[PDB]
């Protein structure tokens, strides 16, 4: 449904450590570069490990997220709302509606029990707006950058690395995923992590200023073996390359006992 | 067992202030705040005045009073029809550690 | 808003027992305390018995007292109150009470009243 | 350099934590399999 | 915590109800320190050991419990009043304080506010509340009135007057049971800085020895430490 791509973008912080003129390798679930990005303008998303999400300008439209497994009573279920004043994180027991939004609000659950988490902090969210959603080893982290944009039919071919926000330690599954508005009596897409291996690049401040990522082509895994993001005319061995097996055949030659 | 006194019943026409007196021990009214509840026949009872002359949010500040003493008064100002109620002035007594309830007066407009 | 159930409230013979639950919504119940208030028909309010956010009794009326136990579970978010040696003076409208103060010693108003049951004893 | 941060089969690359969290009997193996592990390596930077 | 221990009402031990702490540090030593409790039980668990290593979800128990009685609320331990009001796990990790209440618990006329179960059909599994309002039936037995044949009424009203001895008096118990679960969050409970001389640092689980100098290298904001090409930290905030 109207796919685009992604140039170059999705890239955050891996680790909270100052690197300064460091070309450095890192493997983690990143975003692929120059991948397939759903253009949505509420289904149920799959979270798939990760998920980057965007906005076009949104117009403060887009106010909010809900996480969770079985989106009922039965399981606990991770929810992100801002209230366009503060952003309010709870973990308790709801029964999600079919249709949640948000004056008309509060109707996204029904029952609120086994309340587990609270949190309030300054809001999250013309203007670009980019997420990124991971859940390792029960701590759901949120990645974030709001960097004003123009010419807003697509997202831009540029590079901006998100600085991270929030480190919850939910500890809950996280499978589906769905997006809130707010209905008035505009645009999100949606990309996917993988886990693939980029090389940052660190300038004297410590922000990353450019990444490649080492398996888009040739050239780029060329330049992440030699580390480095110019290479000079020659031949460099790059990979190996091996057939694997298909069909694991079992052979036994051709007296049974009464 | 101390009994919180109101007056029966009181009549008044409309734009005429009517006071409430609720007489206590001073074990119960001097230590806490009286609370006034006004209560319309067959429905339940709705907080008047929180912690004496406080109004919470949906009372009209026409309602007013000041407790003295052992005292505790109310009083209404600009009174209409439809005003009519029973009107109770609750104190938890501590020296009883129980809530105390007054009897309640009857407003209304003929 | 803060909704107040009432249920567990008929007509009953005097040497019986009966039960009242009272539902709390739009609040957190353990935050608040809970209190029992019964107003029989033409007489006024009279206070029958308190709780608080631990669940420790406050204390009960003292005609009531040693035949009415009061019960609440924070998960459930429900307070139970059981009668016992019902009398014709028990016979009564029992609203549910939300308290702001979870001590209740001073200072302490109902911010909301539940529409209550009708509680009649009699032979 | 480097190659001070591989386990080479202990259960952690660090002297420190094996020391702290193990029975003196029992970090002695995992301190021998560092000991092999680093000889090695720093032989084979001599000898190249 | 201390807000928990000061309630001015305490839990009847037919009422007992579990309080969740978590999201807050737990300053454990302050308790030991204070030395206000009369009693003071540690099952499993060191005073030393509880402040380093901490478990999640910690869960606060509050009743009332007569001085005499006090050893039956204990694990491995059975007693009427804990086989039908609270049963603690024999393995249980958790730590018991419990302190006099005779000053604030104890009435001269009587408190109708404590209750105990005497009767229950059977013994109540750990960290089970018991809701069995029903009196003694079994079908044998069965109707409103009372027979007299083991009916009666399981909920009695405790008596704590002044009179009353030691062991009758009320003592304020709370149990806290300590627990390790999947969830990441722990609730756990700091020298000066020397510059310009080897020492050993523990910055916050970073480890090492070296200098330490004030710094020209600005971090963003979210950054911890800094390293350097071979990774090898050489800057810290
Ligand atoms: C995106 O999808 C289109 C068809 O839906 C496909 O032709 C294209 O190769 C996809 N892009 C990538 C990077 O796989
Ligand atoms: C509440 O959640 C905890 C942990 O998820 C679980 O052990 C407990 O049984 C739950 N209780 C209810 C009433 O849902
Ligand atoms: C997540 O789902 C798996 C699959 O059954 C289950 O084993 C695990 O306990 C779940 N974790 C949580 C935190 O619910
Ligand atoms: C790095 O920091 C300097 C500090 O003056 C500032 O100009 C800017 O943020 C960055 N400059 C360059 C050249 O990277």
């Amino acid at each position: 449904p109207a796919y685009t791509n992604s140039f170059t973008r999705g890239v955050y912080y891996p680790d909270k450590v100052f690197r300064s003129s460091v070309l450095h390798s890192t493997q983690d679930l990143f975003l692929p570069f120059f991948s397939n990005v759903t253009w949505f303008h509420n289904p149920v998303l799959p979270f798939n490990d990760g998920v980057y999400f965007a906005s076009t300008e949104k117009s403060n439209i887009i106010r909010g997220w809900i996480f969770g497994t079985t989106l009922d009573s039965k399981t606990q279920s991770l929810l992100i709302v801002n209230n366009a004043t503060n952003v309010v994180i709870k973990v308790c027991e709801f029964q999600f509606c079919n249709d949640p939004f948000l004056e008309s609000e509060f109707r996204v659950y029904s029952s609120a029990n086994n309340c587990t988490f609270e949190y309030v902090s300054q809001p999250f969210l013309k203007n670009l707006r980019e997420f990124v959603f991971k859940n390792i080893d029960g701590y759901f982290k949120i990645y974030s950058k709001h960097t004003p944009i123009n010419l807003v039919r697509d997202l831009p071919q540029g590079f901006s690395a998100l600085e991270p926000l929030v480190d919850l330690p939910i500890g809950i599954n996280i499978t589906r995923f769905q997006t809130l508005l707010a209905l008035h009596r505009a645009a999100y897409y949606v990309g996917y992590l993988q886990p693939r291996t980029f090389l940052l690049k660190y300038n004297e401040n410590g922000t990353i200023t450019d990444a490649v990522d080492c398996a888009l082509d040739p050239l780029s895994e060329t330049k992440c073996t030699l580390k480095s993001f110019t290479v000079e005319k020659g031949i460099y061995q790059t990979s190996n390359f091996r057939v694997q097996p298909t069909e694991s055949i079992v052979r036994f030659p051709n007296n049974l006992c009464p | 067992q101390s009994v919180l006194t109101q007056p029966p019943s009181v009549s008044a026409a409309p734009g005429q202030k009517v006071a409430i007196s609720c007489s206590g021990s001073t074990s119960n009214i001097g230590d806490n705040f009286v609370s006034w509840y006004q209560q319309f026949p067959g429905t339940a009872p709705k907080l008047l005045l929180y912690d004496d002359a406080r109004r919470p949010s949906g009372i009209p500040d026409r309602f007013s009073g000041s407790k003295s003493g052992t005292s505790a008064t109310l009083g209404i100002t600009g009174l209409q029809t439809g005003d009519e109620a029973v009107y109770f002035c609750s104190t938890w007594d501590n020296s009883l550690n129980v809530v105390l309830f007054g009897g309640g007066t009857k407003l209304t407009v003929l | 808003e803060v909704q107040l159930v009432e249920s567990g409230g008929g007509l009953v013979q005097p040497g019986r027992s009966l039960t009242l639950s009272c539902g709390a919504s739009g609040f957190t119940f353990e935050d608040y305390a809970m209190h029992w208030v019964r107003q029989a028909p033409g007489k006024g309010l009279e206070w029958v018995s308190g709780i608080d956010w631990n669940s420790g009794v406050i204390g009960y009326a003292d005609s009531v007292k040693g035949r009415f136990i009061i019960s609440r579970d924070n998960a459930k978010n429900s307070l139970y109150l059981h009668m016992r040696s019902l009398t014709a003076e028990d016979t009564a409208l029992y609203y549910c009470a939300k308290d702001v103060y979870s001590e209740s010693g001073s200072g302490s108003y109902y911010d909301y009243w539940g529409q209550g049951t009708l509680v009649t004893v009699s032979s | 350099v480097k190659q001070l941060s591989s386990n080479f089969g202990a259960i952690s690359s660090v002297l420190n934590d094996i020391l702290s969290r193990l029975d003196p009997p029992e970090a002695e193996v995992q301190i021998d399999r560092l000991i092999t592990g680093r000889l090695q390596s720093l032989q084979t930077y001599v000898t190249q | 915590f201390g807000e928990v221990f000061n309630a001015t009402r305490f839990a009847s031990v037919y009422a007992w109800n579990r309080k969740r702490i978590s999201n807050c540090v737990a300053d454990y030593s302050v308790l030991y320190n204070s030395a206000s409790f009369s009693t003071f039980k540690c099952y499993g668990v060191s005073p030393t050991k509880l402040n380093d290593l901490c478990f999640t979800n910690v869960y606060a128990d509050s009743f009332v419990i007569r001085g005499d009685e006090v050893r039956q609320i204990a694990p491995g331990q059975t007693g009427k009043i804990a086989d039908y009001n609270y049963k603690l796990p024999d393995d249980f990790t958790g730590c018991v304080i419990a302190w006099n209440s005779n000053n604030l618990d104890s009435k001269v006329g009587g408190n109708y506010n404590y209750l105990y179960r005497l009767f229950r059909k059977s013994n109540l599994k750990p960290f089970e509340r018991d809701i069995s309002t029903e009196i003694y039936q079994a079908g044998s037995t069965p109707c409103n009135g009372v027979e007299g044949f083991n009916c009666y009424f399981p909920l009695q009203s405790y008596g704590f007057q002044p009179t009353n001895g030691v062991g009758y008096q009320p003592y304020r118990v709370v149990v806290l049971s300590f627990e390790l679960l999947h969830a990441p969050a722990t609730v756990c409970g700091s020298t000066n800085l020397v510059k310009n001389k080897c020492v050993n640092f523990n910055f916050n689980g970073l480890t090492g020895t070296g200098v330490l100098t004030e710094s020209n290298k600005k971090f963003l904001p979210f950054q911890q430490f800094g390293r350097d090409i071979a990774d090898t930290t050489d800057a810290v905030r």
